[PDB]
C-alpha cells in the first residue's frame, strides 16, 4: 500500500469501531506473535485478556 | 575492457573480511578497535548514508485513525456474541487461543450485521 503511493502526500485513513475489541487490537497486534510457543493448545495471555472484555 | 567500474550495494557483512577484501581487489587491479580501524582503512573509497535524510527530503506520509460508533443492530449483535456461552470460553475454561481466535473472527466480521446476519427479502 505504501509501495503504490510511493509519494505525492498520501493519505491512509483507518475505519475502527468505536468501543469494542478492534481498537485494543489494534493499538496492541503484538499478541498473535507473543504467543508463537508450539500451537495446539498454547492456553498463554492470561493478563491479556482484559482487552477482549472491554 | 573498461576504464572505469561502479557497484551498487544495498549493505555489506561486517564479519567475512573475504568478501570486502575480494571487492576491494576487484575494484582496481592493484592491490595484493577492530571495526574502527576496518572502516579507517576503508576511507578513501567509500560513500554510505543512512535513512536519516529522508526528514523533510520531500517524504510526506499522512496516517489519520477516523473513529465511528456502532449501529444498534451492531451493538444487539454484540452484547449477544459477549452474553453468550463464549464468555466461559473467554474466561480461559478450555483451548484458550482457539476460542479466543474464534471470538476475535466473530466480533470481526461483527462490523457489519449484514455479513453474518443476511437480510433477505419477506416473500409471501
Amino acid at each position: 500500500c505504501d509501495r503504490i503511493g510511493r509519494c505525492k502526500d498520501i493519505h491512509i485513513y483507518r475505519l475502527v469501531s468505536g468501543n469494542s475489541i478492534e481498537e485494543k487490537l489494534l493499538k496492541n497486534g503484538t499478541k498473535d506473535l507473543i504467543r508463537e510457543v508450539a500451537a495446539q493448545g498454547n492456553d498463554y495471555s492470561m493478563a491479556f485478556l482484559t482487552q477482549r472484555t472491554i | 575492457q573498461s576504464q572505469q567500474r561502479l557497484l551498487l550495494i544495498d549493505s555489506p557483512l561486517h564479519n567475512t573480511f573475504l568478501e570486502l577484501w575480494t571487492m576491494v581487489h576487484f575494484l582496481v587491479p592493484g592491490i595484493s578497535k577492530v571495526v574502527i580501524r576496518l572502516h579507517r582503512v576503508t576511507q578513501p573509497f567509500i560513500l554510505r548514508r543512512t535513512k536519516r535524510d529522508v526528514e523533510k527530503q520531500l517524504t510526506k506520509k499522512y496516517e489519520h485513525v477516523l473513529k465511528c460508533r456502532l449501529s444498534n443492530r451492531q451493538k444487539a449483535l454484540y452484547e449477544d456474541v459477549i452474553l453468550q456461552p463464549g464468555t466461559q470460553e473467554a474466561l480461559k475454561s478450555g483451548h484458550f487461543v482457539n476460542v479466543l481466535s474464534i471470538l476475535v473472527r466473530l466480533q470481526r466480521i461483527c462490523n457489519h450485521p449484514g455479513l453474518v446476519e443476511p437480510r433477505h427479502p419477506g416473500s409471501s
